[PDB]
């Protein structure tokens, strides 16, 4: 995609991942560990939902026949009938196939970018307190365990705790 | 030490297109072109008028055929293959016009012309059109003259509309299959049969002549119709050869018309139909049929076109 | 110690529609669906012609109403509904096609036929058609027998089309009110009208019989038209019943043609034009009348679809 | 957006901000300070604007009557014009909704995107002379006074002259 | 002490639109729209028969210019403006639905009607249709009274169709210059030809009268016609002026009709065709001819539609 | 375009650089060298080819005449026709007006977009051992020779090998 971490910096998918669209898995002390992220996975799931919403309609237009497939019309007037409901087929064909090329490029940038926010969000968090893997993952320097991992997560990770000691072993 | 970020995958996704690509691998998908047919009229919760073997435009004239429909009230108008205008044989001029009016009427309503005759035969009647022995159009009149051969005289009947919405009119021109055959009805000489309204002006002569036996019959009767608006007179003046109109019909209001092969369901409710039934979906577009009819989804060309409702699949 | 990028926000946004939302609220946007309209003709800078009474093919044939109307000259021109064609009853047989031609035309020029007669009276007259007394079409002639009762002479005219452009020829069979009056005007027997060139065929005969009185008249005269090509001849042979072209037709251009209920005003300029008046708009689309013609805004469903012109709103 | 900045690491914007877009405020030791930034306020504008200019048009294209409100043209013809006006109706109507849903939906993430392409000019202005706050806040270790924030606004700032004092305050 | 990344550009780049600019400059681009014409109908690999003098319809009547296409085969039909579809002057009721279904045939295949007379002429001819001296329409034969003045005797002619396909059947009203010319060759008195079949039902009078001379001649033929289905039956009862069908026309299968001025060339293959030749391209869009017919790109009113196919052009 | 590195951070591009559409300009002690990046010219050129193959596409719809030049049809249906015609050629010149900008806006911030991929890919490889210049350029405190630099386009530099005396180079 336009963002560049689903089939980018990041190698592959987690088919273990059941709980959401995305994740983190992280090791330390007390062992591996995986999670779904709430936020960005709600924020992906209600876009592709409203654009279903949108295009998932029909008009309230109603329209009657204009010929006859028991008795055929007179065949100049039935020619104009054809060669119109042609020119719209052409056009409706048109139309559904650049819609749908449209949304789903759309929809696949809007994934990448959905994840491109989330990792850069956690970034953030850290602060000084850890470096760019560039596989999607954040080495941290001060060991950390689950109870500081549930605070990445929840967002309530305070960098300036662990500072000085991540610091010093830049 | 570490902590990772990552998206799902699936072992197997499912192919979508895109403006830059074909085929690209996705989580999860739907379809946008419905493919699915019931193959039924449903027709739950709807008024429904399912023709059979009367004809639409027989609704108005009154052949056998359609002697229960003479007066029918409808939201759905069904039309079939097997149905017929006619006992006996003929035609209506501008006839997919009046299908077209009647399609979309809600039903007819009847009122008779009120007209009386004298010194002519009223009843004439053939075995094209039978209701226990020899019959005619119900709504008609087979005006003749009193016995074989004689003259008739040439006569002016007239009908004004007191209704605030416009009356359809009907009236018809008899071909005898002979020119001599033509005499022994409504006596010799070349017949002019006149109408006119205020909106209207027209003229016709009968064409006696060998066709091929129709039901029996190598005459015809050809049907004309106008509508008559409100507070206007519409009169006839005629020689002969002429089946006049018994009644005039009203329409009740607004229906929906369609021609189809399949059976009525009551138990099923939709509002896009076609000869081989109803398309229900909530879909945009549809490949099933390009003359669907009622409210339905755009009909399209392709047979498939998935619309992507997840990020792309990368599995290991 | 530090520094904070922001963006700016509003009280109160304005909501619009996304691929993925609705009622987004963004900090300005604008509308692309017109809704007001004008309700005139507005008509600055251009030469109009507003028919009122006349009706726009009543300006060949000639009624009192149109006389001032037999030669106009026009961009921009306006039928009303009070307007008609006609004084004495009748109709035009392919009327509308010939509205279409005459819509577009930009007016048009006369020149005469060049027709004489002799032994017939050439000046019939109606109390329908009144200019002072009782009078006929201005462009017409109402050939009758000299005296009463007496044969019409079977005659034959002709007209050559010596212009560069295309001429627009008249000429209207008379159907009497019954045979007898029929008789009185043409002499007895029955009447063909022929008419012919060299791109065109076709024949006539009159039908005389009862009609309702309109303008007190239960007679009609049908008008009938072609268009003579550069440098072709048109031949008119007849019985009686005719009646005959005093002058052709030439359009002098090109304009527009509109039906409407609303006045003219020269202080207001637009293209696109409905019965109701005027939509004067840069937008793209227009939720106005789906009749429009012009120069106009592309009709759409919808009653506002707002273009954001902002980014999103987001106050604290 | 797209971008992930506005609604987004920003909490929310600035009903102060009536010079531009977008801008910056400052606390330092003479106080606090808002103001515009006319580049990225700039780029926006003129792209809005580019687009309307595409969509407020109308087409040289003329449409004649062929029917009529006065004398109701034969109904077979009348139904075949009156079925084609509604088919173009349909596709226009279509064409509007779509059009203005595209537009807006970029209209968004250009504006979203013009935030961002400014923040990180700034960060990297100051390279190791400031840290990420995350909430759209660059902390500065070296005290910077009115004029070195005009010179950052200017694009003039020199990281050079600051960046002994502020590495060492880490 | 670095490294610096960057991207290509080029001195002079091609300029495209986009959604918020007009004019931007990329380092590559391609137009979407074609302009290019073969002046030529490329006609390789195709079943072509391009008609000259020969019109459509005199396919099927058979003047003399027409006698080397009455039985035709082809993908792909050229009508020309030099051709005509008529030797002694008149015309197709209903010509333009007949050229569209002769356009899309295939071609057509004959078969006599079996028609014998017998106390009549058979052999009408004139100086219009000439092959070698004069003649007439050779599908088509002109039937007189035995000798000059003598009374047509009433016939008539039956024709049922054995086929598994739709018969086309064609027949002609002959129209004298005068009512005089008319007794001589079919006797006095009003002529009226009748034609009937289970479809269809009509009737025809002939329409003597002065007409300007075409081909030398001021007398006409009216060319009428009908669809007879399969195992269906046609009957022609007539007074006289009728000029009677010799063959019934069957259609070959599918093609496709244009008309052009240009050559035919059979070293060049395109499916989109109009009457300056042939557009050949793979290009979505076409701004060169907006009636080009076939599988065409769409018409477009722009003349140029650059697509980028390179990133936007920066040099220093 | 939305990422704002082409006409963004990098002032110009190079007209010297014709084996690919991105590349990497160095400067060490041996001297200045240029190169092109196969990968991300490479993945431009097939998404701008797959959008030609989708667009360079022609229907098998056919049409035939339903009217003609030589002998005009009856004027009220050549009216409806010409109408009709006209109708049809409104929609199809808006459909390819939109088409191909909306096309355009997204190639060209496709462009856009894959160079800011190829930044931050390179950025992440040497982590602390450089610094961001801003205007596309990262300085390397370890002196970094061409068999170091064929490592960086190559993805296989080591970035611990040269830590130690990059990070005390701070
Ligand atoms: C030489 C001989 O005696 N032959 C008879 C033969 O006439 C007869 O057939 C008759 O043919 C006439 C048409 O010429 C009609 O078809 C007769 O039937 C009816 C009908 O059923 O339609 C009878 C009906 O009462 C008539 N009604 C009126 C109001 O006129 C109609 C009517 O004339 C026609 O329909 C108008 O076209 O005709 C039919 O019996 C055969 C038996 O078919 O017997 C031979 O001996
Ligand atoms: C028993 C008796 O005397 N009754 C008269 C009654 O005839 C007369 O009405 C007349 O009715 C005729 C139609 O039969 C016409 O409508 C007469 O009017 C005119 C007209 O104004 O149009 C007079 C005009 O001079 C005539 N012109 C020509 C060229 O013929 C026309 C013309 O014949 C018709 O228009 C053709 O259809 O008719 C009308 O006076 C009434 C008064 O209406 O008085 C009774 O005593
Ligand atoms: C006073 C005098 O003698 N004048 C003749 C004059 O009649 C003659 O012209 C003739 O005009 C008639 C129409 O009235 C025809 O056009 C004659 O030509 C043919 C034709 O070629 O078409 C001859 C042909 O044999 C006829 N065939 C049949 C089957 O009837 C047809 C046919 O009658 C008409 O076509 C039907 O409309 O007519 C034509 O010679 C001129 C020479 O033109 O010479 C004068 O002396
Ligand atoms: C217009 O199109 C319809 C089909 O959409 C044509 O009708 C079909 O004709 C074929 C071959 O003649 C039949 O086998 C089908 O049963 C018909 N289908 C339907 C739905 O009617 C029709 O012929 C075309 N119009 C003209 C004038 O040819
Ligand atoms: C085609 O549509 C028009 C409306 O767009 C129909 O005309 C309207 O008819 C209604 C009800 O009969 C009237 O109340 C309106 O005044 C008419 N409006 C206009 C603008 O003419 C028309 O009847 C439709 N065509 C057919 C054949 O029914
Ligand atoms: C429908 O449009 C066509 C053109 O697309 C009109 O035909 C042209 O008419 C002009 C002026 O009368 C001629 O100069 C051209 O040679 C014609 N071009 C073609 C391709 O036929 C046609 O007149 C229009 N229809 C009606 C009823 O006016
Ligand atoms: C995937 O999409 C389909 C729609 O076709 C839906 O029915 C199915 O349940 C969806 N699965 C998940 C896991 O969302
Ligand atoms: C017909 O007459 C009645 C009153 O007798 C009136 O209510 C109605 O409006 C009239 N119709 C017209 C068209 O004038
Ligand atoms: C917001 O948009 C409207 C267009 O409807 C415009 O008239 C108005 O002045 C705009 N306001 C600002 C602050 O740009
Ligand atoms: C009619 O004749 C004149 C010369 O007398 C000529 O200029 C004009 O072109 C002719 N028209 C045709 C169609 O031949
Ligand atoms: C640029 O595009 C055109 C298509 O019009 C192509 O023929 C040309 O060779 C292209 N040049 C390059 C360098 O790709
Ligand atoms: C005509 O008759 C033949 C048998 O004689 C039969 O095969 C064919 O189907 C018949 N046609 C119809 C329409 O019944």
């Amino acid at each position: 995609g336009l963002f560049g971490a689903i089939a980018g910096f990041i190698e592959n998918g987690w088919e273990g991942l059941i709980d959401g669209w995305y994740g983190f898995r992280h090791q330390n002390a007390q062992g591996e560990g995986t999670a779904a992220d709430y936020k960005s996975t709600q924020s992906a799931i209600d876009q592709i939902t409203g654009k279903l919403n949108r295009l998932i309609e029909k008009t309230n237009q109603q329209f009657e026949l204009i010929d006859n497939e028991f008795t055929e019309v007179e065949k100049q007037i039935g020619n104009v009938i054809n060669w119109t409901r042609d020119s719209m087929t052409e056009v409706w064909s048109y139309n559904a196939e650049l819609l749908v090329a449209m949304e789903n490029q759309h929809t696949i940038d809007l994934a990448d970018s959905e994840m491109n926010k989330l990792y850069e969000r956690v970034k953030r968090q850290l602060r000084e307190n850890a470096e760019e893997d560039g596989t999607g993952c954040f080495e941290i320097f001060h060991k950390c365990d689950d109870d500081c991992m549930a605070s990445i997560r929840n967002n309530t990770y305070d960098h300036s705790r662990y500072r000085e000691e991540a610091m010093q072993n830049r | 030490d570490k902590i990772c970020l990552g998206h799902h995958a699936v072992s197997n996704g499912t192919k979508v297109n895109t403006l830059t690509e074909r085929g690209v691998e996705v989580v999860n998908a739907t379809e946008t072109v419905e493919r699915t047919n019931v193959p039924r009229i449903c027709s739950k919760g709807k008024r429904t008028v399912d023709l059979g073997q009367c004809g639409l435009l027989g609704t108005i004239t009154g052949p056998p055929q359609c002697d229960q429909f003479l007066e029918f009230s409808a939201d759905l108008i069904i039309e079939r293959r097997e149905g017929s205008d006619v006992c006996y044989p003929g035609k209506f001029v501008n006839e997919e016009a009046l299908r077209q009016i009647l399609r979309e009427s809600g039903g007819i309503d009847k009122e008779t012309m009120g007209f009386t005759y004298s010194g002519i035969r009223t009843n004439g009647a053939t075995s094209a059109c039978r209701r226990s022995g020899s019959s005619f159009y119900a709504e008609m009149k087979w005006l003749l003259s009193n016995t074989d051969n004689a003259a008739f005289p040439q006569m002016t009947k007239s009908y004004k509309n007191t209704r605030k919405d416009p009356a359809l009119i009907i009236w018809g021109i008899h071909h005898s299959g002979s020119t001599t055959e033509q005499t022994k009805l409504y006596g010799s000489g070349n017949k002019l049969i006149t109408v006119g309204s205020s909106n209207y002006q027209q003229s016709f002569v009968p064409s006696p002549g060998a066709r091929p036996q129709v039901n029996g019959q190598s005459g015809r009767i050809d049907f004309h119709w106008l509508m008559l608006n409100p507070n206007d007179t519409v009169t006839f003046s005629f020689n002969g050869a002429f089946i006049a109109p018994d009644r005039a019909s009203f329409l009740r209001g607004k229906s929906m018309g369609i021609q189809s092969s399949v059976q009525v369901d009551a138990n099923c409710e939709g509002d896009c139909y076609h000869s081989g039934g109803t398309i229900i979906s909530n879909l945009p577009f549809q490949n099933i049929n390009s003359r669907a009819v009622g409210k339905c989804p755009r009909y399209v060309k392709q047979e498939s076109l998935m619309l992507a409702t997840g990020m792309k699949n990368v599995p290991e």
